[PDB]
């Protein structure tokens, strides 16, 4: 879309967009939750319209042949 | 394992430790001028050409009869050769619209309305007629989130899927919220054409699709592995396969000439009144 | 990648450095498979592709 | 195995248009024949350099040159033709098989091997 | 003239049966393109 030079067929494998962190992380409820809020709230739609709208993506010949015939007519008509 | 679409309040009842088949909320609802002026522009050119050489060839009716038989080369003397010079810019009008006639055979081969239609309160140009189940989770989104459209929706219930399909079908309910992915199996499960709203890949919401477990177990953390790796192994792509098959997968340009006529008219108009104010000078 | 010394799978860069506690948080956009889930921990996915 | 099967409006606007643009012409060429005006228009409407008599007005022949108008109806309905006319179940997939109905009907031969 | 109303007086009527045939040959014309048009996929 922004530069226009094309994707081609569907999704060939559905796939996520994950995180990573290390283990015993139990905050992680409550990010999830946030997670969920976004999508609730609408800032991922705030987030979708910021970045997802920038979406961008003969003529000669016969004159010298008729500056010939005239003169072609024209000694054609004075000795005839 | 009945496929439910996660909010907040499920994960505060319940467990969730499934990758989930996700989903979204939808609501089921019911130019040969760029073509003209790049050969006009080298049409008149070459108008005035041979206007100035056949006015040329007869140094020996005349200044306007010239001009009207360049437009009548298209629109189907003594001087031979300026017979010629009609033979072949003849054979040019025939040429150009051959390709014209052609170029025209060539070109012979409602997203954002959740706002300006739905939120907008209290009036479309019809009333409002909207559809709910009395359950799930998109009633409570709605109910929490856009709660004058909760209160719009309320006024018409229903009493299952199919008397939403029904109504809409027969065009008695103009809107009805469900979650959007089921009705993105009834894109292929009708057969009429009469389908699916707006089809451009975006849902009104991300929610997912999978498995509710108990909270602090001993728990199915190979089952996690195992439903990870049968998405990796395609069978999702085979689950779809078996059954996520689908079926169903003027006025203006006369208005256009009509104003431009209108223009032209105008144009004559002005153009007679300043003849007919000419003989005062 | 498998190392090729001894019977050695090791991840890599910001993988390997979580792995080797280099990292509290990686953000990424990340197809978590299972190799990669079997060790960490991780909140849910938000944005789904293909 | 295989599976054997059965084998108006614009004419109204245009004419108005026609009759205007004489009334009005040889009106303003009165001021500063007017069936043959009608005939005249209709004549050239219908392609036709009709007759053998330009107009003396100039600005009637101008006219004549802008109303190109017979030449961009041909192009219109010549674009219709074009898009009126010629423009526009296999048993291994779907359609109404593999989820069929009682409107696609199926018969075998009974006491058979298929 | 019969044959040139298809290769593009005084009797008014005339010029109307002129007019109206070749509103018939043009439309002939147009339909003859279209079929070899048909014939030319």
């Amino acid at each position: 879309s922004q530069k226009c030079d094309v994707t081609t067929g569907e999704l060939f494998f559905r796939s996520g967009f994950g995180i990573g962190m290390r283990k015993d992380s139990p905050w992680k409820q409550q990010v999830s939750l946030s997670i969920l809020k976004s999508h609730e709230n609408g800032f991922m739609e705030d987030l979708d319209k910021t970045w997802v709208r920038y979406q961008e993506c003969l003529v000669a010949g016969g004159i010298v042949a008729g500056i010939f015939l005239i003169f072609i007519e024209i000694a054609y008509k004075s000795r005839a | 394992v009945g496929s439910l679409t996660i909010n907040e309040e499920r994960s505060e009842v319940v467990d969730f430790s499934v990758p989930f088949i996700e989903t979204g909320i939808s609501v089921m609802v019911s130019f040969l001028e760029p073509f003209s002026a790049c050969v006009w522009v080298m049409m008149f050119v070459m108008l005035l050409i041979v206007s100035a050489v056949a006015v040329f060839v007869f140094e020996y009716v005349t200044i306007g009869k010239a001009i009207w038989l360049l437009w009548g080369l298209v629109f189907n003397p003594k001087g031979t050769t300026s017979k010629i010079m009609v033979s072949v810019w003849a054979f040019f009008a025939v040429i150009f619209l051959a390709s014209y006639t052609a170029n025209l055979a060539a070109f012979m081969i409602v997203s954002g309305l959740s706002d300006k239609k739905f939120q907008r309160p209290n009036d479309f140009s019809p009333p409002f007629r909207f559809g709910t189940v009395p359950n799930g989770s998109t009633e409570r989104n709605i109910r929490n989130n856009y709660a004058e459209m909760h209160a719009y929706m309320g006024k018409f219930n229903q009493r299952g899927v199919d008397d939403a399909l029904l109504s809409l079908k027969t065009g008695k309910l103009d809107a009805f919220i469900y979650d959007a992915a089921v009705l993105n199996y009834m894109a292929g499960r009708d057969e009429g054409c009469k389908l699916v709203t707006i089809g451009s890949g975006k849902v009104f919401a991300s929610t997912g699709y999978g498995i509710a477990i108990q909270k602090d177990s001993g728990w199915k953390r190979q089952v996690d592995l195992a439903i990870l790796q049968l998405f990796g192994d395609g069978e999702m792509e085979e689950l779809e396969a078996l059954w996520l098959t689908g079926i169903c997968h003027d006025i203006d340009n006369m208005a256009g000439v009509f104003y431009m006529l209108g223009a032209a008219m105008a144009l004559s108009l002005i153009t007679f009144i300043s003849e007919h104010l000419f003989y005062w000078q | 990648e498998r190392v090729q010394n001894s019977n050695k799978k090791e991840w890599n860069g910001m993988m390997g450095e979580l792995l080797s506690g280099q990292a509290d948080m990686i953000v990424a956009p990340l197809t978590i498979n299972n190799e990669r889930a079997q060790y960490i921990e991780f909140s849910k996915p938000f944005k789904y592709q293909g | 195995l295989t599976i054997l099967v059965k084998k108006s409006t614009l004419w109204l606007l245009v004419g108005l248009s026609v009759h205007v643009v004489a009334v009005m012409l040889y009106l303003l060429d009165r001021f500063s024949t007017l069936s043959s005006a009608m005939w005249f228009s209709w004549g050239v409407l219908l392609n036709s350099g009709i007759g053998e008599g330009a107009p003396r007005s100039f600005s009637a022949r101008i006219l004549g040159m802008v109303w190109g108008f017979a030449m961009i109806i041909v192009a219109s309905y010549t674009a219709n033709l074009a898009a009126f006319l010629v423009l526009d179940i296999t048993g291994i997939n779907d359609p109404r098989l593999r989820n069929p109905s009682d409107k696609f009907i199926y018969a075998t031969v009974k006491q058979s091997s298929v």
